[PDB]
Formats: C-alpha cells, structure tokens, sequence
RNA sequence: AGCGGCGAGUACACGUACUUGCUAGCUUCUUAGAGGAACAUUGUGUGUCUAACACAAGGAAGUUUAAGGCAACAACAGGUCUGUGAUGUCCUUAGAUGAACUAGGCUGCACGCGUGCUACACUGAUAUAUAUAACGAGUAAAAUAUGCUUGCAUACUUUUCCUCCGCCGAAAGGCGUAGGUAAUCUUUAUCAAUAUAUAUCGUGAUGGGGAUAGAUUAUUGC
C-alpha cells in the first residue's frame, strides 16, 4: 500500500533483463514514500546496490558546485519531471526510468594493458554494478547542459532525456555516449 | 618651556607595552594578560593553562 | 538561616575532596544539608604562536585554564559554620560563605 | 542565431493562440515554442484559460512549474 | 486577454533629448535616460499615475508629457531632497536633478574647475590615474 | 591490524604457566581471574591480556602448544 | 498512564510525552501539521501508517524540541514518536503485543528506534576544513 | 458575524490526516493564509492608514528595492498582531531582528542586516489608539490587551470553518 | 536548571491555547561526579592452521570506534642578537647611532610572480512571508556637578565595558534612564545565512556584474 510520492506504486515492475535484477533494487526496504533517506551506503564495498534506485538519481541532480548540499531542491525536480513522463506517453513513470537505466550504460569498453611490455588498448567487459554507475551519470549530464542558457526549465529536459533513452533513440546524450564507447572497443578487440 | 614628552599617547601602539619586556609588539591583551606572545608561551605553564590536543 | 557556602578552584583534584569533607563534617553534627551543586565548568583559552622569529610552517599551540565550582546551602547558625570552612582546607580552594538572606 | 518572441498579441495572433488550449501537455516553454511569443505572454494566456475552465490542471502546481492539459 | 493593434503600438519613442525608450516594460524602459535609476523610475512611475504592468509601447502622448514635467523640477511634486543628486549645486546653492545631455555638461565643467584650481584630485584627473587613493601597482595594468 | 606486543603475550603465558587449574573457555570467567592475579593499571590491556589467555587455551585441547 | 521517550540527531533533542487519551498529537503547542517543511512532512507520519488508526485512537502525545536544524529535527520527531509508542505497551499492555509492533517498525527500517551515531569533525591549522589543506604552489 | 472572503486556498491543505485537529486559538491556522486573509480585513474597515512617506521608503538597509506590492504595510502589520502573541513582551529591537535579510555588498562577502525602525514604530502606535495592544505599566515592551486577544482568535476560527466545511 | 501539583483568569469545546499567583513530589529533557561496555564475542571461509585476514548474526559501537596531544638516537654553518636587565667582541657617547618634539615616508607606478574575494546568470536576480544553530565576550589618567578675571579650587560623585526599554531621525546615528564583576543581565525554548512558499523579469552585456567617478551627511580621535 506504500506509493512513491504518494502516486505511483512500484508492485508490478520487473527488470526484464537477468543481468542488473539483483544490481537495482525496487523490493522490501527498498519501498518508500519519499527519496529522503539519511542512509549510510558508502560504509562498505557493495551497500551501494541497497539504496532506492530512484534517491540515487536525485543524488546525481545536485552538481557543479553551485548546487551542492541542496537536497531538497533536487528531490522537487524528479518529483514534477516523473509528473511529466506520466502525462505524455501514459505509463508508470517510474518503470520508464527503469528502462532507461537498462539500456543507458556501455556493455564493453577498452583498457590499457602491457601483457607483454607492449601496450594496447585491448577490451574488457563491464560489470554490471558499473553499468548501472554510468547510466545514472550519463542521463543527469545530459540534462544538465540540455538545460543551461535555455527557456526550458531542468525538470523539462530530464523528462525528455529519460523517454528518449528508454526508446532507443540517438537523440539522447546517453545513447550516443554509450555508442561511441562500444565503438572504440569493439575496433580494438 | 619645554617639550619633553608632550604627545598625547592615550592610545594606539605607543600607549601600553610589555609586562616583562617592555617590548611594544604582539602584546597579549585577552583577559589583560599584558604580556608579548614570546614571553607567554614561556610562562604559560606556571600561569595555569595546559595543552589537551 | 539559609547560608550558602560557595567553592571555586583550578584543581579538581582538590576540590572534590573538600566538598567531600564538608558534607560529611556537617553530617555529623546531625544537620539537614543540600548536596553539592557542580555549575557548569569554563576554560580560558590562548592560542598564540611558537617560533619567536618568522619563517618555518606556522603551527599554533592551544592553551586551556579551566575552573570550577560549587555550591552548598544548610540550615544552621553562621558562627559554627564559619568556624567549620577553617578546618585545614587545602590552599587552592577559596571559600566564600554568603548569607542567602533573601 | 537570435530568438525575435513577440511581446503582445496581435489581431491576427488572437485567435492562433487559443488553439493551444487543446494540447496535451501545457507549459510556457511549449506554448513560447508553437506561436513565437514571450514567456511572459505564455503566462498570461494560460491564466485566461485556466479561469474559464478550459484547461485541467494535472497535479499541485509549483511556483517554478505550471503544467496543464486538455479538459476531456 | 489583451488584444491590442500594431499600429497603436510603436517600437522607439523619444522622451527627453537623444534618447530611443524601446519596447520594454514602464520601469526597465526609463532607466535608458541619462539619469534614471531604478530606484528613481520606480517612484516617477508613481507619482504619474501610471500602470506598472504594461510595456512602454502603450502609452499616450499625455503620459509620456505628464513624466517628463516630473523629471523636471521634481521639488514641486512630493519628492525628497535625499532623492536628488546636486544637492547644493555650489553655484546657486539650490537642489536640482540632473538629466542627459545636461548631466554630461555638469561633469565636465567640474573636471576643468579643479584642474585650473591645480588641485591634487583634478591634477591626477589630468594625469589619467586613479583618485581615490586605490594602491594601483597590480591593478588597473592595461 | 591488531597484532599483540610482547607485553601482553609474557604476561599472558604465565597467568597459564602458573594457574592452569582455575582458567576456563569463557571469556568473561577468565577476566575476573585476570583481575586480582596480576597488577594492571588500565582496563584496556586487562581486556586484551585475558583474551588472549582464552585464546590460548582452545588451542590446548589439540595438543601441546610450543612454548608454555 | 504516562511515559517520557526521547529522540536524537546531530544536536536536536526530541522528548515525547505519551498518555491515555481521545487521539490528539500535538508539537510545541501547535498540531503537527504545522511542520513547516512540507516535502518533508511524510517522514513524521510513517510510524503512525504502519501501526495503523486502531491501536492509537485512546492516547495523547506531547512533542517538545530543541536544537539543530530543518532535517535534523524531523528526524528526531520520527525516533520519538516511534520509541514512545513501545515503551507505552510496554507498561500498561500485555508485551507479546509490544514484540509484533517492534516486528512491525523494523520491517520497514531501523533508525526509527535506533540513534544515529554521526557527528561533525573537528577543523585543524593549515586548512579550510577537517582533510581540505590551503592550496600548495611551488 | 464575518462576511468577509477568504484569499486564495492552495491544495495540499485539504490532505487527509492520521490523527484528530483542534480548532480554538490561533495556533491551529495556517500561518500564511491568516496573514494575508487578515490584511485585507484591517485595510477595507479602515483600522490603520499607509502614512504618506511611506511610499517612497524601503524596508530597510540590506534591500536597495522598494517591496513592489503596495499592500505590505498592511501585510506587515498584521503579521505583527500574530507576533506578539507568541512572544507577550515585545520592544522594537526585537522587531528588527525578526525582520533581517542578507544585504550583497558589491564584490565583498555578503552579511546579515537589520531592518528600519521608524515603520516599525509608528504601526506600534496606530495600534495603541486602535486598542489591541498595551504598553505594560509593568517589566517592559508591549502586549496584547483582551480586546486585541479576542479580534485575532476571533478571526482564525472563521477561517477554518471557511476551508473544511 | 527543568517537569509536575494547587488556585485565579481570557478564549473557544461533545478538553485545548495563552496569561498570572503560590509550591506534594520526580530527574526523561539540562548541568557534572563516579562506574559499565568491545575482547575479534559467536558462526562460515582463507592461512604453514602458527602468527593472523575476509564475510554473516547480534550489538549504540567491530577500518585498534573517530579526531587530536606528546615524541627516540643524530644532523642543517636552516631562522631569530628587531622579544628579553640573556649575552661575547667592535662602533658611538654632548655638533650623540642616547631621550624627545614638529612635518613627511613605509601606500609612491611603463611591468613580472604567490595566497585570495566577487563573477560570467533562469538549478537565476528582485520583493514579501514562514521555519531553524554551536563555540564565545563584557567595568593613576581623562571626563562630568557647582566659582573666581580656557588658568587654579571644590565631588576622587552618576562617568568609561556589554547594553534591555522609551522617544527623535530616510538611514547612519542622537537623547533619557534599567540590569550585570555574570547558568542570575545583555541573550540564546534562540544571537545567522544556505532552505521553503508566492509573485515580477524572460535569453536581450539584460532586471547578469559592480570597477571607476560626482555631490551631500554622521560618528572615532588633540
Ligand atoms: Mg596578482
Ligand atoms: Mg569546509
Ligand atoms: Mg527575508
Ligand atoms: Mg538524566
Ligand atoms: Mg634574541
Ligand atoms: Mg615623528
Ligand atoms: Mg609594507
Ligand atoms: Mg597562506
Ligand atoms: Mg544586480
Ligand atoms: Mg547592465
Ligand atoms: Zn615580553
């Protein structure tokens, strides 16, 4: 019975994927009404995969030094920017936001490694905790400098950002981002 | 006449100086201590304050 | 009646030991005492500089002269209690004995 | 590369930004967009709508946010 | 909604001498004068009898005839001395409030009476320098 | 890390050295004992040398322990 | 009849007086919904949704606070109501019902019984702040 | 007994709630909904007047702009009748504390200021002739009378009924 | 220092808020003395199964629980005789390198370097309103009351440090009188600003930014 933002409910959601299922988590503790927890995640090596998925996104929204510590602030711009994704293209929006956590991060990238004296920029693969890192990161970027020296406020461009990368299309700063990476690796290796 | 010590030294620098010295500089003057920070940190232990951390 | 006896110190050491001696003094005269009140304790603090010339790092040292006190209120005659403070109290304790009047 | 927003209605413009009334999502940034008219113009059309009742609210609006939509 | 014509509206005005009073709000637009704060449009706005809450687009002849009155001579309406710059004007000893072109006269006449004068403010006036008593060793390097 | 001295470990083999009869597998049984046998200023190494004697008598049960 | 249960976060001290009574909450002489930070205003109602409307409808609390600021004393009301609740059952109501509402306040999480142990850090010379050093220049 | 209307009533005060409500004092009304719904009250009956040179001053040093809304004298005013009555015995240094805002001095860091005391004087005054509240002949500062006690309560209850009912 | 208890009130309810007199008991809140608690405790894993490490449970706390204080042999021709009635040599000692007094300078500006403050805006500026901290500090001279023709009597009085409150003034400040040598008063169930709410501006070196300049006023001080 417990609704994020008192809204929308989280009970019906699923991964679909097999490989981030036990990386993000929407489960037991995991439920809350409000993104404020004063949680300590960063005590150990993997409490980090516990937070709420969604307070690690309003944890991203507060950066370039001119909004560090304003909490609250950040929480009221995805509060109005999921409003926005539920009324254009009518879903849950908070497993829009899943979506593009899934399909935001790079599943390869290359490395510098001297196996031999000789150095090359081999590939390697990327752990799951890691994409899971860079989708949240690539998408507030994206919206952040969408946003800067424009009419459209911050939680317009989010809400755009967020659609566009669950849909696959290159017209996110996450997609082409994480295609360019992919790029590279897959020429090296 | 005579002009022997006719400035008025009510205050500033010139008006007050070290207990022990007689130097005018860095003079400690919370709670009228009075003395220079040298000659303090000297004196200090026998005064009463201590070092904790 | 209504006399305050009023105790400040340097020493912790020493003062808890007088303001020992006096309840239990006055105990035994067989006397109706109120225990002591310990107020809150301040420090005086100086932070000047080392190195009397001017070069090196600039390090500082704190310096801490904290002071305590008490206080003891009874029912009983003043000439006996003031007798009762001159009982060899060890000379880093001041007394002062003040009549509460009203 | 200069944005040239207009700061008033015209006659002809009166009736053009009316329309706007059947959008499905209603902000300033989109209405400013659509007909090339101010912010502060985008406000005050969407204040005369809104008394009249033509335009539904979507949530508690903010005073740093007033999304709207079509009244159905 | 506010529907008014283009061709009620005009783009540039001309209030007092050489002045252009484009198409932004009352306030904003009179600042544009060569002697118009913020503070002091606000309080001319008021004392005109004029709205706020519209552009300077809109206004008729009377009330840009009725500013301009206020403007000059402002002691005859309510506004203070503490208002006004020239506050002894050391020629006529009056108050008065400056203006454009006018302004531009008062400071150059104050610069060439001090300097006639050979008075250390106006003789550093001369010397292109600084004159109140910056330290000017690292800064103002051109 | 939390490596003990040799302060704690000579004190500790000649509580067991000298009074093997009264020393047990519990912890808290074997710091009273600590307590009035030896002479030791603070509680902390009070704590640490009576551990260690716990520890030293779980590894007397497989065997002999090199050294006591 | 009466308990006395406190709540702590960095330096807000939260005490909450819990009576029999008809069902009102109140804070400082005013209702609890004159909380000023209203995005914050869920955090002090969690504890009384778990319990639910039933087992509170004959109590009367009292809330005092002091100290701290806007987050740090709403977190304090969240630990006093929820600690006080339990300690009332657990003087005047059987305590098999105090252990299934305990079951209840910690399925949800910790820290509405447990104080947080979290506390600024002292600053030192030769810097701005606890680890951040004046910048070096060669 | 009150006619009057109420200002605009934002959502998110009509949220249910988990426990029961008092209505009798002014400590159970929203705090910014009286303030402003009670101004108009004391401007329509004419209780106090706008002194003339305020409509040229600004409230205090740290501002350097006027409070565009032409109706804060009022606004302000009543806020006071709300003060004093959290705290009994108020002088004008208090008010000017409560009343503070940061002031930006150009390129050197900002500060805290302290607001003007001639505005606030004269509304203590206004008040005093108008009988709510009393210069103590006792310790100090200046209190709500009976009279000035019963009009505030008086008036909060109204408003709620206006909202809930 | 708090919480209660007994009255008296002003208001509204099928008991709540505040004001005011008196004063059973108690220490949750506050202050401060003495003690307890953590040892790798218990499981699983790694290890020569030794010294020891990793994960889980419980626990307020398991990176010695967090931050500091003190600091071993020895060195540097490191800095300080401009802190010293600490001090060795040399120089000066009445036309003084001693002690003063008057006016200047240490800040002087074609340039180079180091630590910083304010910014380049809408996650913003302006205006109003709401809620909310912790460590501190405070009392021999000049001046004030009254005359002799600022000079010398008389009071060694209230004066000086933090200043509530009242009145005047756009403001900065001025005038008159409380309290305090201090958990007692300034003043802290609060002495701040980020925050929060509503409205104006609207991508335009603009309502961003506030350097450089002109005129006027008041305090500190010979
Ligand atoms: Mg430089
Ligand atoms: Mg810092
Ligand atoms: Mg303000
Ligand atoms: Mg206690
Ligand atoms: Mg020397
Ligand atoms: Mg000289
Ligand atoms: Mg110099
Ligand atoms: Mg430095
Ligand atoms: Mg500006
Ligand atoms: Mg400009
Ligand atoms: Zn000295």
């Amino acid at each position: 019975d417990i609704k994020l933002f008192k809204k929308w409910s989280y009970e019906e959601i699923n991964i679909a994927d097999l490989s981030l299922v036990d990386c993000i988590a929407v489960s037991q503790k995991a439920c809350v009404y409000t993104p404020h927890t004063a949680g300590r995640y960063q005590k150990k090596r993997f409490r980090k995969a516990l937070c709420p998925i969604v307070e690690r996104l309003v944890n991203s929204m507060m950066m370039h030094g001119r909004n560090n510590g304003k909490k609250l602030k950040a929480i009221r711009i995805v509060a109005y920017a999921f409003e926005i994704i539920h009324l254009m293209t009518g879903e849950n929006p908070l497993q829009v936001f899943v979506n593009a956590v899934q399909k935001g991060g790079p599943r390869e990238d290359s490395t510098r490694i001297g196996s031999a004296g000789v150095v090359r920029r081999q590939a390697v693969d990327v752990s799951p905790l890691r994409r899971v890192n860079q989708a949240i990161y690539l998408i507030c970027t994206g919206a952040r400098n969408a946003a800067f020296r424009n009419i459209k406020s911050i939680s317009e461009c989010l809400a755009e950002e967020i659609i566009n990368c669950a849909n696959e299309s290159s017209s996110s700063y996450a997609i082409k981002k994480k295609d360019e990476i992919e790029r590279v690796a897959k020429a090296n290796r | 006449g005579c002009i022997l010590n006719v400035h008025p030294k009510k205050y500033g620098q010139g008006s007050r100086q070290c207990r022990v010295c007689s130097n005018k500089h860095a003079i400690i003057r919370k709670y009228n201590i009075n003395i220079c920070r040298q000659c303090f940190r000297e004196r200090a232990d026998i005064i009463g304050f201590k070092k904790y951390r | 009646r209504r006399i305050r006896i009023a105790l400040t110190s340097k020493n912790l050491r020493a003062i808890e030991k007088v303001c020992s001696d006096i309840m239990k003094g006055a105990k035994e005269k067989n006397l109706n005492v109120s225990g002591p009140v310990r107020l809150p304790v301040k420090t005086l603090r100086i932070t000047t500089r080392k190195s009397p010339c001017g070069e090196g790092t600039n390090t500082w040292d704190r310096f801490e002269l904290r002071i305590y006190k008490r206080l003891i209120d009874l029912y009983s005659q003043c000439e006996v209690v003031t007798q009762m403070t001159s009982i060899n109290i060890d000379p880093v304790v001041e007394v002062e004995v003040i009549i509460t009047d009203s | 590369e200069k944005l040239n927003h207009a700061v008033f209605i015209d006659k002809s413009l009166h009736s053009k930004i009316l329309e706007c009334k059947n959008m499905k999502v209603i902000t300033p940034s989109a209405i400013a967009e659509k007909y090339k008219v101010n912010l502060s113009v985008a406000r005050a059309v969407i204040n005369h709508l809104a008394d009249k009742k033509l335009i539904a609210e979507v949530c508690v609006q903010s005073h740093s946010q007033k999304l709207y939509t079509k009244v159905a | 909604l506010q529907v008014i014509d283009n061709n009620d509206f005009q783009h540039i005005l001309r209030i007092l001498n050489t002045n252009v009073d484009g198409k932004e709000k009352v306030i904003i637009a009179l600042t544009a004068i060569k002697g118009i704060g913020k503070r002091m449009a606000t309080v001319i706005c008021k004392q005109a009898n004029v709205d706020p809450t519209k552009r300077a687009g809109e206004l008729t002849t009377e009330e840009i005839d009725n500013i301009v009155h206020i403007m000059s001579t402002p002691t005859q309406f309510k506004i203070p001395d503490w208002f006004l710059n020239r506050r002894k004007d050391l020629k006529e000893g009056k108050n008065i409030h400056v203006i454009a072109n006018q302004l531009d006269s008062y400071l150059r006449e104050d610069l060439e009476r001090m300097k006639k004068i050979r008075l250390h403010r106006g003789l550093r006036h001369h010397w292109g320098l600084r004159v109140r008593g910056q330290h000017t060793k690292t800064t103002g390097r051109r | 890390g939390r490596v003990r001295t040799k302060t704690i470990k000579r004190a500790a083999r000649q509580i067991v050295e000298k009074y093997y009869a009264k020393l047990t597998l519990d912890f808290q049984i074997n710091k009273k004992i600590t307590e009035e046998v030896a002479i030791i200023p603070s509680k902390r190494m009070k704590n640490k040398v009576a551990g260690f004697v716990t520890h030293l008598m779980k590894r007397i049960q497989k065997g002999p322990v090199r050294g006591i | 009849k009466r308990v006395q249960t406190f709540g702590k976060k960095k330096t807000a001290v939260a005490v909450a007086t819990v009576t029999n009574g008809k069902g009102l909450i109140k804070l400082n002489g005013k209702n609890l919904d004159l909380v000023e930070p209203y995005i914050l205003k869920t955090k002090v109602y969690e504890p009384l949704w778990l319990i639910g409307s039933g087992k509170l409808k004959n109590l009367d609390i009292r809330i005092r606070v002091k100290g701290g600021g806007q987050t740090s004393q709403i977190y304090a009301i969240r630990q006093a109501i929820g600690k006080g609740i339990i300690s009332y059952y657990q003087k005047y109501v059987d305590e098999s019902t105090k252990k299934e509402l305990k079951d209840v306040l910690l399925r949800y999480d910790r820290s509405l019984l447990v104080g947080d142990t979290r506390r600024c850090e002292p600053k030192k010379f030769g810097g701005k702040g606890a680890r951040a050093r004046y910048q070096k220049s060669y | 007994q009150f006619t009057e209307d109420i200002g605009v009533v934002n959502k998110r005060l009509l949220e249910p709630v988990p426990f029961v409500k008092t209505n009798n004092c002014i400590k159970d009304v929203d705090a910014d909904l009286f303030i402003r719904s009670y101004a108009t009250h004391l401007k329509l009956h004419n209780k106090i007047t706008y002194p003339k040179w305020c409509t040229f001053v600004k409230t205090g040093k740290g501002r350097k702009l006027a409070p565009l809304n032409e109706d804060w004298y009022f606004i302000r005013a009543s806020s006071i009748l709300r003060r004093l009555y959290l705290h009994p015995d108020i002088g004008v240094g208090f008010l000017r504390r409560q009343f503070s805002s940061k002031q930006r001095r150009g390129v050197a860091p900002n500060h805290t200021s302290l607001a003007s005391g001639k505005i606030l004087r004269s509304i203590l005054q206004q008040l005093e002739n108008l009988g709510y509240v009393e210069q103590n002949p006792k310790k100090k500062g200046r209190r709500l009378t009976t009279k000035g006690e019963n009009a505030i309560n008086n008036f909060a209850r109204y408003i709620n009924k206006k909202v809930y009912n």
